[PDB]
């Protein structure tokens, strides 16, 4: 894996 | 086709098996032939007349055609002219001949044919045997070289007969002179083409000197990459110990050989015992649909069903496989007899086999 | 994944280390101490290889 | 340029025939210096060398459940179910359970061609075989030793196709 990177919670409140 | 002038040609002016070979003909219209005897005996009259008239007394032939077209297709084959020209010079040899034949002239035409068969081969074989013409430019070239390196010697004319063999070698290679040098091409219409005077120019001062100096890439840029390739065609000769090694010409020798040596090699490398017969198939299907008919609609016995199929059956199959027929039918009898849920099931369910051990 | 045309893009920063590799160590440290009022990562080539 | 360090040539593909047609030297690649010094000129120089060397090398040396056909497939041979077959008196209603005999259907499905071909290249087997080709001391010898395969409108047994007939 890793050789694909391009190399160079909402509820109702929870402030 | 073929490249021997003369059988290249005599496709062209010749018949199918006349009597211009008259042995053969003479023996086949006798009796003579074994393949198929008897074969003249039988031809309508008109031939066989014929053939006897021309066998008895043969007709003369000129074939002052034959060896003009014989010398004009070697011409043609040996890139005197172009196939045009050749059209053109049949004529062109055929009135010369004409205007002046004599039996001299034909003499000197057979010995010419001769000459020129000859020549064709003897062409072909040195176009395939190394190409004298390449050696000669490459020794005036090695002439024009000198033979006296201050520093190191025996690597120098060691290169030099490497370089020798390596043309003499490989047909097909091309060494010449255009301008004012001469070059290396290992093939015609083909890439990979070496300055020879300029790459030993660059290597006159890399030869006995570079040893010490192969570990650092100090001086590594004197070689210019004409030489380099001119190296790199020499990798498969000049193999280990001709060249000194330890040293930056040595070692570029040795990493190609061991590359180009690895490549090849690799290369060259690349890259229920018993089961009845059609026929069998087709006679047990048979039975089983003989058997199941009768045993369904006529409400018979299983014995005396398996009796009626036999009788039913083509005497000539039925003699033909008597015994795989009797060997089933006795199964078939026994499994009835004792295991009447087996039978009916080998009976009514096609896809069936026997199993084995009933061999 | 070109390996004929790598070492033409690699000189030209098309493709190939990033901008803090091939820059001398003194000069990228130089660049991260004085960013704040004289900039320099703007003046330099950074790759992206997808 | 120089005899030494040459632009590369590059062929170009016909996809329809799977020749290959006449190929010319990079003409979209090249860097522009002539506005630059004797060092990156050189630099420019050794990189273009390097790249000769990558491209020479590298073309000379590099040249049950059975999957069925990206979806795996089961086989049974003895997976016969209906054992009926209609005779006289029985009327066989609507059937059949799709089974892959393990020899027969298998092997009819995974035949080969009759024939294996003899012409043109796929485009994999083109770009593997046909790297661009590094062209030394271009045209040096005598008239008929050059490199015909470069020209697009040149025949290999009819030399010098004749274009518009």
């Amino acid at each position: 894996f890793a050789s694909l990177a391009p190399r160079h919670t909402s509820n109702m409140s929870g402030g | 086709t073929d490249p021997a002038v003369r059988a290249a040609l005599q496709s062209q002016p010749s018949g199918l098996n006349s009597t211009d070979d008259w042995r053969q003909v003479m023996d086949r219209i006798m009796s003579l032939t074994a393949r198929n005897p008897d074969a003249f005996r039988q031809q309508p009259q008109a031939n066989r007349l014929s053939a006897i008239l021309e066998a008895v007394v043969p007709a003369r032939a000129n074939p002052t055609h034959e060896k003009v077209l014989a010398i004009v297709n070697a011409l043609a084959e040996n890139r005197a002219i172009r196939p045009d020209e050749a059209g053109l010079v049949y004529d062109a040899l055929l009135q010369r001949v004409a205007r002046y034949n004599s039996g001299n002239v034909q003499t000197n035409l057979d010995r010419l044919v001769g000459d020129v068969r000859e020549a064709v081969a003897q062409r072909e074989r040195a176009q395939q045997q190394g190409n004298l013409g390449s050696m000669v430019a490459l020794n005036a070239f090695l002439s024009t070289q000198p033979a006296n390196v201050p520093r190191g010697q025996e690597d120098y004319t060691n290169f030099v007969s490497a370089l020798r063999l390596m043309v003499t070698e490989t047909p097909q290679s091309e060494v010449y002179q255009s301008g004012p040098d001469y070059f290396f091409q290992t093939s015609r219409q083909g890439l990979q083409t070496v300055n020879l005077s300029q790459a030993f120019k660059n290597l006159q001062g890399l030869w006995g000197v570079r040893a010490p100096t192969g570990d650092r890439a100090t001086v590594s840029s004197l070689l210019t990459p004409n030489s380099r390739l001119l190296l790199l065609l020499i990798a498969p000769f000049t193999d280990s110990g001709s060249v000194s090694r330890d040293t930056y010409l040595g070692h570029l020798l040795t990493l190609y050989r061991e590359a180009i040596g690895q490549a090849h090699v690799d290369e060259h490398t690349f890259q229920s015992l018993h089961s009845l017969n059609s026929e069998e198939e087709r006679i047990l299907r048979y039975v089983q649909q003989s058997v199941s008919l009768n045993l369904m609609r006529d409400g018979v016995t299983p014995s005396v069903a398996l009796d009626m199929t036999a009788r039913n059956m083509e005497p000539g199959m039925y003699a033909s496989n008597r015994p795989f027929i009797n060997r089933l039918m006795d199964y078939l009898h026994r499994a009835a007899a004792v295991n009447p849920e087996y039978f009916t099931n080998a009976i009514l369910n096609p896809h069936w086999l026997p199993p084995p051990g009933f061999y | 994944a070109t390996p004929s045309m790598m070492p033409q893009w690699s000189y030209m920063h098309i493709s190939g280390q990033d901008a803090s590799e091939y820059l001398s160590p003194g000069l990228v440290q130089f660049a991260r101490a004085t960013e704040t009022y004289f900039s320099l990562n703007n003046k330099f080539r950074n790759p992206t290889v997808a | 340029m120089s005899k030494e360090i040459p632009t590369p040539y590059m062929w170009s593909y016909q996809p329809q025939m799977g020749l290959a047609a006449g190929a010319a030297q990079d003409y979209s690649t090249r860097i522009n210096y002539m506005s630059a010094g004797p060092h990156m000129i050189s630099r420019v120089n050794g990189i273009r060398a390097h790249r000769n060397r990558i491209l020479l090398e590298q073309a000379a040396i590099t040249t049950l459940t059975i999957r069925g056909r990206g979806i795996q497939l089961n086989d049974e041979s003895v997976s016969s179910s209906l054992g009926l077959r209609p005779d006289g008196t029985f009327q066989i209603g609507g059937a059949g359970r799709p089974s892959f005999t393990p020899r027969q259907a298998i092997l009819t499905l995974q035949t080969s061609s009759s024939e294996p071909r003899s012409g043109g290249i796929g485009t994999l087997q083109f770009i593997e075989e046909f790297v661009p080709s590094v062209y030394f001391n271009p045209f040096s010898g005598p008239p008929g030793h050059y490199p015909d395969q470069f020209i697009p409108n040149f025949d290999a047994v009819k030399d010098s196709a004749d274009g518009y007939d």
